[PDB]
């Protein structure tokens, strides 16, 4: 009855939104084929039902190279989706924003735009958008520009939401990664709601320790971030005592029209053996989804302060023991708050405890908290990034590949001018000031 | 006879709608099919007040359910107690209003009001003589809130000849369930001192530590809270639903405590709270009945009466009891506890007694105290609001769906001059 | 006895006397076959007004079924209910009309106007005193549009001293079923002005909007879109069929309906109008059947009353009621709403009651107002087909079966001064 | 018992008439031997019942050359057609309209007539003609332009509806297009009721696009044809809520006696695997069928207007929902109506559903639009026609081979100023004029 669909963009997008329709599958118990053998509208706010008994997704997959979206076809999710949707060029961008945003990246967009365009008349009651794209892709940072301006020019006052891949401050798998991330950044600061960031190196120390897992290939990190995306929208997928919406999330999360970059986190995270000998309270998953060495991006809050925080329970929960946990942690002295936010919380709560895939590695819970934060932590990243651009550019490294391919000098000056803006404002609101 | 109709805004409205009919059914005897099955005649004696006859003697409420999310209707039309609702007062939208007062009040207000207006007259034709309205709703969430302000605007302007009470949820003190409280309390908060009769200021935390501390409950929820605000409500209700030796209403209540236009935030409590244990060990009697009313820790305002004086009290009682008892003993409470009291206002005493018990008890009372302890209340949500507004924050969508910087100029200067004429008028000589 | 005859042209005639034919045979409880199996016998003291008594308690209607194309006539009479009625009475042409006037009036119609005269000065050579004809056509079509006013000019001449009500569907202002509606419909009105006693005005999302948000259908074929014509039709004309307290006519309603001769044009409307679901929470009783007749949302006619004036107002009761209630309300109605009745005509209602109920109802009641709000529905047509003769377009196919463009001046200019008085007598004092 | 006669000429018609008569017999379940294993007339219309348990068809087959009628007599429509309907001469004209019209057309051409006058008297309540002509070669274009002679003096006023074959602007199976479509189109515009326009190289993009077939052989085209062509007569065989007869098209999209040149659509054209995952609603196929995407002839509506529209539905269709979907299609501004038309729409609806021929590429399907719109798109495809034919008559190439076989250089200049006159008045009334 609302409506919200998903652009999968990039490899990175369409592994991960692989994931994320996979565990959306078991979470309404419907099986691979379409087929099935509080329940029952929940699907309807994503499986579009068809004549028969099949349900299909509201996904769209679009990729230029087509090697990902050859084997997504070939995976055991074949009948599953509709066919048409997935949406594949014939070379990939090769890590090249200017070849993804402006010489191939035109001659796709078009079709692309097509199927939203059919895809949201489909439906009655639009709620936004779910972008699952990279950050160094070159593919994706060219798409989601241009999405991005393509579907705020059509669709005036929508949600638009991202699931960003923060990249990582060590870990580091691209040389041309600082120009694809100010590029992209610069060009969807002002058309995007909501941007959560999820990174990499943060994932794998979560999953080597808390976890203990000696070998996370994608596959876990994967999981996991699909489990965040199912927890932030399983408020609107399901019925509790108290729903939140992403409208919601938005005016309790961002205040301000270009500090809108948030960070995700989950609770519990732990291992199958250590399971039995764990009591799981919802006081002791609140302090461990507030224990800096759960977040999800690589940044310790203790260097900055919080700024707004958003928090859905899902499961068996009580309101009370709920508002004791918060106002302890409130009350707590390592938190820190802003002055002028006396009240920085906003609670979700939901009857639908979350289901573990098989084979998965966490275990089974009857509670599970899924946090948003959004705080000043991200500015020391936005500057190591931008320090990490400047200094490539200072010598006009790859300069000759992306003028080449359409591009020119007030781009990059204008952009390193506009995060410089950006991180100096980002800075001037989190610190404390008098009156 | 006398016939009161009953709104409910947001997920609030209808949980608290939804146990408030649980009370009047198991009180009036009616069945979930919504066919009498009781045994005593003086309930359909006088029946009509909330339900209304209908063929096959069945009997439906004089309930309007709405609210913009559909996932509040959808629970309570598809869960038990949803056979004897008339679907056409189920009123829903396409999407909430996202905690924004704005959009609860600008955006799709409009068509809402409009379909909830035109289902008000058409409610109202039934009615032989309307009494008044009850409207349940929070102060903190959007659609409730700024729908509900808009809603009671039109409804005073349709009839002005008639007395609201508005049961509104106030934000906590010490917590907060969302994080813009302040704009859109001070919004809902001024239109209602511009626009309403009384209203009976309910907060959560004082009500969480009463079911902590006297009922001992280890895990309170939603469904006991709201029990126990139903509780009250149909106490304040009985004494125009039901006989008594001394019989009160609506309009005597407002009259008596209502003594300047712009003073009529009240406090409301209840009595006696005790354990399914402990209550063998107490013998129910009027001097711990009132004793127990008359003690801050059972109050369901978060504020401490021991900072204030009350202006007024009401004590309604239920059940068989003696006025003698009932009066005697309210006067050694004004005795006792004259400090408390303001001075001129002589005889600062009203009290009810109805004929019917509350189901599974002896005897019970429900207290009605205005006093001038909520002026701390509304001086902490002026600081809170103060504070976030002069960072200016969150202000740029308030401002972006059609309000702009001078009305929430105007909204703290009116909230700041009630608050100092509250003060000044507890100060008096 | 007071006979009455009852003609079809059109697909829209064979398919709204399908079902028209249907609900007569329920009321007066006559089986498919044509035998009467019912049980009361007050249906059968008056059964001769539209049934004809034949040889062996058969009965078979008095009407006849009409169109150019044979299409209509094989689903009515291969189908089921197509055993009552006497073969005779089908008659069906060689080749449609094709939403052609010119070939429904003077080329094609011409030929098969004396197959069916001969038939209707047969149809009642036994009718004891004939009261009228009731005419069932469509104002899109051709046959139902060309020939039906054909037929009402030929059937005028040999019964003078007579009256006919035309139960029309007049065109629809948002949707065109077919592409040359304004030249059909300006037509035939010329025409009809002429020689016509009544008219029933009937829109069909009209219909769309009243079965989908009162009665709460998804998917409204012409099954049940026609199973309302029906009942307004049935209504009419159940004063002379059944005993009533007040009775009223066919000439009673045009006496007082018609105060001038060029101004017979009117709004059907039915009540009450209740889902399968939600009417066992409504109860039935005389207030709301007239609240529910006069709010625009249940109207037959797609056309807002709240911009013109009511000139005079006709309401058929049923069922079994107290005059009281019938009366005292449409005094109310006279009261609440005195900004929507005309001034010069003081006391402009007319009410009548019958005293049998419509099956499976306990009581229902119909309207039919000859409003001054018909004067937009004139307007709209008017303008479409003034933009489109300007250009000649779709002409060059009207003059070539005998029409010219002189016969166009006469339709626009009659219907402009039409209007015109329609209208000035609304702002006449 | 209203009847109505086809006329096929051409290895154009004779192909698309193999075809086309194969869906009538399974519409109406007659075995191809005229055994038998809405019902009981339905086939009294187009089979004319014989003494026996067979029907024979109401067609006249008629070509020059004895090629392609030679299959037909030999193919596994055997029996069903009556052996002396099928006419054939001894030579083709070879893409010569002189040829075919006046040399070798006049020695046929009395023996055509023969057997009309034949079936016309053999039918009762006779309502008109269909013709399924070509215009590139010479038999489907200048012998056919004889019969619009021939039949419209015999037979003073009735329905003359052909189905044409439109040369493709850039697809050019001749070399003399431009010299045979210019003399048949002045010839047969007087004598036309209407004509509907089809496209060969439009059909190759809705099969590889539309329907995913990447061999579409003339078996596979000619099938999406006879769907048009057994819509347009779906009404007189079939009953409906809301029937429609040949005359009412005609009286509903011929504004003016020269600009009757509609051109056909169909909806929906889906693959058989893309069936599963579609919904198939009586919402999307009025926005299927009216997407420029998916028109039988290769002009793009966007540059014109539609001067006016006509649908006809079938199957479990409510005339709600087909009141609704048109409704909104006004407000869609891909749509532009002329000034002139403010209700520019027609709807019929029937009671049967399609049927599919085995072996086809279509699927089985429950509903079917049909649309036939009058626009002035077709504007373009006069003028870009006009525009090679008179490069072709600068310098007089191919005009010796016409000029000795019977005409004069005089009949080519006035083809060539009909045309002009034709644009002009199309042109002229489609664009808005002063007062
Ligand atoms: N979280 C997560 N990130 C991934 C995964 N696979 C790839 N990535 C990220 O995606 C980035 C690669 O960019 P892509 O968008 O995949 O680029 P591409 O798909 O090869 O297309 P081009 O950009 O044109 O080369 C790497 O830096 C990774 O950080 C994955 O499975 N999970
Ligand atoms: N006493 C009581 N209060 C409740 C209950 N449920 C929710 N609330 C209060 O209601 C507030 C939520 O505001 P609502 O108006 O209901 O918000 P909504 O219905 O989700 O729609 P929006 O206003 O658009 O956000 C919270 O701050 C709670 O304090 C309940 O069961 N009992
Ligand atoms: N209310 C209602 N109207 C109908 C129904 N069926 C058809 N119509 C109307 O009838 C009109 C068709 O015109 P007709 O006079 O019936 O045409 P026809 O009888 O098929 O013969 P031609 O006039 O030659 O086309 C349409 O515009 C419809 O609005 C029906 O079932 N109910
Ligand atoms: N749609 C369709 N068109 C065809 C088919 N076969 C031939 N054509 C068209 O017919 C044209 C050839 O002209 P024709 O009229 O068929 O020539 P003919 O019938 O052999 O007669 P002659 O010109 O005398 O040889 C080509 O340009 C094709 O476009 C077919 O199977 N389907
Ligand atoms: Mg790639
Ligand atoms: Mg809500
Ligand atoms: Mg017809
Ligand atoms: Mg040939």
């Amino acid at each position: 009855m609302r409506e919200c669909i998903s652009i999968h963009v990039g490899q990175a997008g369409v592994q991960i939104g692989n994931a994320c329709w996979e565990l959306y599958c078991l979470e309404h118990g419907i099986q691979p084929d379409g087929q099935m053998p509080h329940h029952h509208d929940s699907f309807n706010t994503f499986f579009s039902e068809t004549g028969a008994g099949k349900h299909v997704p509201r996904a769209v997959f679009v990729d230029l190279e087509p090697t990902v979206i050859d084997e997504v076809r070939t995976g055991t999710y074949r009948q599953l989706f509709h066919p048409e949707q997935l949406i594949t060029g014939k070379e990939d961008a090769a890590n090249n924003y200017a070849r993804g945003h402006y010489t191939i990246g035109k001659e796709i967009i078009d079709l692309v735009l097509d199927r939203i365009r059919k895809l949201a008349d489909q439906c009655t009651g639009l709620q936004g958008f779910l972008v699952f794209h990279s950050f160094g892709g070159g593919t994706g940072s060219g798409f989601t520009s241009l999405l991005m301006e393509r579907l705020s020019v059509d669709y005036g006052k929508k949600s638009k939401l991202e699931f960003s891949i923060y990249p990582a401050p060590q870990v580091s798998t691209a040389v041309v990664e600082p120009y694809n991330s100010i590029l992209t950044t610069h060009t969807t600061l002002e058309h995007s709601d909501c941007a959560f960031m999820v990174d990499n190196e943060a994932i794998y120390d979560i999953c080597r320790r808390n976890l203990d897992i000696e070998r996370p290939t994608y596959t876990n990190l994967n999981r996991l971030i699909s489990q965040i995306v199912s927890s932030i929208t399983a408020s609107l997928r399901f019925d509790g005592a108290l729903n939140v919406d992403l409208t919601n999330f938005q005016t309790n999360l961002v205040p301000y029209p270009r500090i809108h970059f948030p960070l995700a986190t989950y609770a519990p995270v732990i291992s199958a053996e250590k399971a039995y000998h764990e009591q799981l309270s919802v006081a002791e998953i609140t302090n461990a989804c507030f224990e800096p060495a759960n977040q999800m991006v690589k940044c310790d809050p203790r260097h900055g302060k919080y700024m707004a925080c958003c928090l859905l329970y899902r499961g068996d929960v009580v309101p009370k023991d709920v508002n004791a946990a918060i106002a302890t942690i409130k009350t707590k002295r390592s938190i820190q708050f802003v002055d002028w936010c006396p009240t920085g919380f906003k609670v979700g709560i939901n009857y639908q405890p979350p289901t573990v895939v098989p084979g998965g590695d966490l275990a089974k819970v009857q509670r599970a908290v899924c946090m948003l934060s959004n705080t000043t932590a991200i500015a020391e990243a936005w500057a190591r990034l931008d320090h990490k651009f400047d200094l490539m550019y200072a010598k006009r490294a790859f300069v000759h590949w992306y003028v080449g391919e359409g591009m020119e000098e007030g781009e990059f000056s204008e952009a390193r001018e506009d995060m410089a803006a950006l991180e100096k404002d980002y800075e001037e609101v989190g610190v404390d000031s008098v009156e | 006879m006398r016939e009161i109709v009953h709104i409910q805004a947001g997920q609030c409205g209808n949980q608290i709608g939804a146990k408030f009919w649980e009370v009047i059914s198991d009180e009036h005897g009616i069945d979930p099919s919504g066919n009498y099955v009781g045994d005593s005649d003086l309930q359909l004696e006088r029946i009509s007040v909330y339900y209304n006859e209908a063929s096959s003697h069945k009997y439906v409420p004089r309930a309007i359910l709405v609210d913009l999310e559909p996932g509040t209707m959808d629970s309570v039309r598809s869960g038990a107690f949803g056979h004897l609702f008339r679907p056409d007062n189920f009123i829903f939208g396409q999407s909430g209003a996202g905690n924004n007062w704005a959009k609860g009040h600008y955006t799709e207000g409009a068509e809402l009001v409009d379909s909830v207006l035109d289902v008000v007259r058409k409610e109202c034709e039934n009615c032989d003589c309307l009494q008044g309205f009850q409207l349940t709703h929070s102060l903190g969430g959007g659609t409730g809130s700024g729908m509900g302000t808009l809603l009671i605007s039109k409804v005073r302007e349709e009839y002005p000849d008639r007395i609201m009470n508005t049961f509104s949820v106030v934000p906590s003190p010490k917590v907060s369930d969302t994080v813009v409280e302040p704009y859109n309390a001070t919004l809902s908060i001024h239109q209602l001192v511009e626009n309403t009769d009384e209203t009976y200021c309910i907060d959560n935390e004082a009500l969480y530590d009463i079911c902590f501390r006297t009922l001992k409950l280890a895990t309170p929820t939603y469904g006991d809270l709201n029990h126990l605000v139903s509780a009250t409500m149909s106490g304040v209700t009985t004494s125009l639903r039901f006989p008594g030796q001394l019989n009160a209403d609506l309009r005597k209540l407002a009259v008596n405590m209502v003594p300047f236009p712009r003073l009529h935030f009240f406090m409301p409590g209840f009595a006696p709270l005790t354990a399914r244990g402990s209550q063998q060990y107490r013998a129910l009697t009027v001097p711990e009945l009132t004793q127990q009313m008359f003690d801050a820790k059972n109050m369901m305002a978060a504020c401490d009466p021991r900072h204030g004086r009350y202006l007024t009290v009401a004590t309604v009682f239920r059940g068989r009891m003696s006025m003698k008892e009932v009066d005697e003993q309210m006067l050694a409470i004004q005795s006792k506890n004259s400090s408390y009291f303001v001075e001129w206002i002589p005889n600062n005493v009203k009290v009810a007694v109805c004929d019917i018990p509350p189901r599974g008890l002896k005897m019970s009372s429900t207290f009605i105290g205005n006093s001038t302890a909520i002026q701390e209340l509304f001086k902490r949500i002026s600081e809170q609001f103060t504070a976030m507004f002069r960072r200016k924050a969150f202000l740029h969508w308030y401002t972006g769906e059609g309000m702009d910087e001078m009305e929430f100029t105007e909204a703290e200067s009116n909230m700041n001059d009630l608050v100092s004429e509250y003060q000044q008028y507890q100060d008096a000589t």
